[PDB]
């Protein structure tokens, strides 16, 4: 059962020492700052970025790379329909149209293979997968290890 | 190598399979070092594929999220007293790996303390294939192994930077056979579009600022808005409410 | 009216408000007769107000759905074996009268056999205004009560046009202050073009058949498709898979 | 919790003669049909429904009555999309623009006030609102018999 706090535990945690000793990091104890899930300053800092990635995904289907895209479909963040404007600016042709994938008898979400990419939302899941859909997250998984479609 | 190895983490339950961390440094000028965590996959399952995870931000942590929150082996305890075992953990088909990254995050570190306000994709990529350039060397047993990146979010940019790196490079020992994205950026112009329209579609804006946000934000990156856009956005967050934007129906920690 | 009263209903917890069920006939002629149920509130919260509830369909019961699983009183056991106390039922605050409409819907039931291949809005409001007006005779102590019209769906039709017949009638015992509609019907093409981008939305169609919906649907009546339009929505019922279109992300029962 | 099996449950109760007994219905046992919960043919029957209820809205606006449109934002069947077009189409000023309503210390929804008619989203809901988040539904039925504005 979902425990939306974690990231608490997380900090409290990668603090102690014990651990810290026990995954040989900060050894010297020289990190002269508190151990946090993200780093503000970088955050805030950022630099160069293009804006599109669009050209390296092409260059990529053109070198035949597996390339998986996915998306949990209650993510407000970086939601579904920019997913799906994103990869249909690319153009590509579809070999199987958008259909509903299983896990057990529950449908899992959605999913459509094109000529060189392979699109997968997750019904249910928000921006971090494997937390809220874990079951549906391995499947998801094993089946690009694979390089089969999703299932159903 | 076996120097990297982990025992055992304090409150960790007892498993079937070898865990290994420490530092890489990738720039030996400016003494920058990342922190990686590998949870291989059990003897039984080998050899299994090597897959390397990252999360985003720009600024979070991979092991902070990835791995303890996620896809890796083990969740905290409240209180942070201690681990439980992932039933669905990734480990138990593929050696994970998870990087902190860039230099400043997480575990990982800089001993040019300007470091951290200046970094960026460019170089973010080019220490990510540094570090797993040595890291094969620090692990030889795994080169020839089919390898794969994975992400999600601000690792919608890492992700493919990085693997178009490992491509052009035509380094022999990395197999690289792909990579996959969630909830990643793609493109600017069309993410920014596509986040308005499902907001709107989610009662999650009016239909006035849906509008605002349309004219505000469309001609800017997601990471670095215009004043416009950054006013835009403030109205939205203010319709928003106290909701988890991460997730629209699961509650809100207090 | 005291011979409507409910004793009490088989497996029915013991509760603190009374309740009154039977027919009123509409419709002599036809032998058109209506069901309702009345579920008060309790002593100390009058005098409440009185709220019609009516479900859509069209053709279905607000007995079997408003007063079943909803707001009503109780919620009825696995197999149907008795029935437990709802302890959000909207009877708390008011008096609540569910009504079986149009007649052959529920307990509501008619003479005419030919009635029911024959139904419309314009008669199932008329029915329904007829039903209003003995109901009120039957129980003398509702009169001038602030009464209210709430549903559901299909009602987004019901409600508006029997509250418009209520209105013009000018009937002085009927204190009408207003109605309620929840995910209902208001205008055809706008309701088509609202559903269509939502699905999209949400990520139940592809991009196609999206565009084939809007294209096929956009000059039709909700519940009065043209072949093109049916053939559309063949496709997307396909696509959308084995999920509870009633709600996208609560299971479906087995 | 949820059961998504309701409908049966109902359709075994109230076939029961027991029952029928109880609430004074098929008395003469005349009713030559099994009970359900919607009727198929009539349904499958339907004749006159005029395209548009906006003229009545307005006719009732403009006659002061109290108009409250609610909508279970993960219903698909006639989703809150269709609900903003149709509502936004009736050409109302707004009074208070779309905000964020609490139950507690949770969102419960959104709301919108125009001059005449209040829109109201229930967050998390499916179709049937008083079944998916019944408690939320009870607070938007108070208020709406008070005729004050969803709360927070
Ligand atoms: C980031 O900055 C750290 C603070 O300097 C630094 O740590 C220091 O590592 C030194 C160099 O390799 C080391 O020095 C010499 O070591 C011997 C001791 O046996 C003496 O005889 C010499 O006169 C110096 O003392 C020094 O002991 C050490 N200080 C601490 C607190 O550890 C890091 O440089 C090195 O970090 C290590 C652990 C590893 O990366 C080493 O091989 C590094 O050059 C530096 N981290 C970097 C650059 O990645
Ligand atoms: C729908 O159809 C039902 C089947 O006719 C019918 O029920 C019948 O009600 C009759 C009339 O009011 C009733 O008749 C007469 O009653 C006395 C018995 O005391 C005799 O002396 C007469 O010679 C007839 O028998 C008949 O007994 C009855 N049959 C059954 C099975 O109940 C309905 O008409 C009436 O339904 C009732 C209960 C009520 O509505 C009555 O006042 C109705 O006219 C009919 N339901 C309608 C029209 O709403
Ligand atoms: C993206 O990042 C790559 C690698 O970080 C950049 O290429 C690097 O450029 C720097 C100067 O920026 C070189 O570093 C110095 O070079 C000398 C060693 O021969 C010494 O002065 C010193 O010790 C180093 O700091 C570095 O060799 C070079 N690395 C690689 C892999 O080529 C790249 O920047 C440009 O690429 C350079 C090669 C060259 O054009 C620089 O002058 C450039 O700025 C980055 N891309 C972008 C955004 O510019
Ligand atoms: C909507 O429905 C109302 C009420 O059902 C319709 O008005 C009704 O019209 C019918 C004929 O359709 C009248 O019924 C017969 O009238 C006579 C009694 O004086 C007798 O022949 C017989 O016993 C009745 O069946 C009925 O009086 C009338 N009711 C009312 C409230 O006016 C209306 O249809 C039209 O309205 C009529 C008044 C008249 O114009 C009819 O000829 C109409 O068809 C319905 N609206 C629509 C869709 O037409
Ligand atoms: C690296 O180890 C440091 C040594 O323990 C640690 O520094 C700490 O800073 C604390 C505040 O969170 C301070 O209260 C405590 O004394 C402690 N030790 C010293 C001597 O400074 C760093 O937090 C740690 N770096 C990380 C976790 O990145
Ligand atoms: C009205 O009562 C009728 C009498 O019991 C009932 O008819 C029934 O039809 C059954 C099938 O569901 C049949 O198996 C059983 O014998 C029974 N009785 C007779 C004599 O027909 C109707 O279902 C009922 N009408 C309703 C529930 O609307």
């Amino acid at each position: 059962s979902y425990d939306p706090c974690t990231e608490r535990y997380s900090t409290a945690y990668y603090n102690r020492r014990d651990v810290q000793m026990a995954l040989h990091a900060n050894v010297t104890g020289a990190m002269n700052y508190t151990w946090a899930t993200c780093s503000d300053t970088i955050n805030t800092h950022w630099h160069d970025a293009p804006r599109s990635m669009l050209p390296i995904y092409r260059e990529l289907i053109a070198a035949g790379l597996r390339i998986w895209v996915f998306s949990g479909d209650t993510d407000a963040v970086v939601p579904l329909t920019a997913t799906r404007y994103s990869i249909g600016a690319l153009g590509l042709p579809t070999t199987t149209s958008w259909y509903p994938w299983y896990d057990d008898q529950e449908v899992g979400g959605w999913s459509q293979v094109y000529k060189g990419l392979t699109l997968v939302s997750v019904r249910g899941a928000g921006h971090e997968v494997p937390l809220h859909r874990p079951r549906q997250a391995l499947v998801l998984f094993q089946y690009f290890l694979q390089g089969k479609p999703m299932p159903g | 190598h076996a120097a990297d190895r982990i025992a055992r983490l304090p409150g960790q339950p007892a498993v079937d399979f070898d865990m290994y961390s420490g530092y890489i440094t990738v720039d030996e000028g400016a003494g920058r070092s990342l922190f990686y965590l590998l949870q291989e996959a059990p003897e039984d399952a080998q050899p299994a594929p090597l897959v390397l995870w990252l999360n985003g931000g720009p600024g979070c942590s991979s092991v902070a999220y990835g791995a303890s929150e996620e896809l890796g082996a083990f969740r905290v305890k409240p209180a942070g007293a201690g681990l439980v075992l992932n039933e669905y953990r990734w480990n138990k088909v593929a050696n994970v790996l998870f990087l902190d990254s860039p230099a400043g995050v997480g575990f990982s570190y800089t001993n040019t303390s300007s470091d951290i306000y200046t970094s960026g994709d460019n170089r973010t990529a080019h220490d990510s294939y540094a570090f797993l350039a040595k890291w094969f060397e620090r692990f030889p047993h795994y080169k020839y192994r089919d390898f794969y990146i994975a992400g999600e979010s601000y690792a919608g940019h890492y992700v493919p930077e990085l693997s178009q790196l490992v491509h052009r490079s035509k380094n022999p020992v990395i197999n690289l056979k792909g990579f996959m994205v969630g909830n990643g950026l793609i493109d600017d112009y069309h993410d920014y579009v596509g986040t308005f329209e499902f907001w709107w579609n989610h009662g999650i804006v009016s239909d006035d600022t849906y509008r605002r946000l349309k004219e505000a934000c469309l001609h800017d990156s997601f990471i670095h808005p215009s004043p416009a856009c950054d006013a835009a956005t403030d109205v939205a967050t203010a319709e928003q409410g106290n909701i988890d934007m991460y997730s629209l129906y699961t509650p809100v920690c207090n």
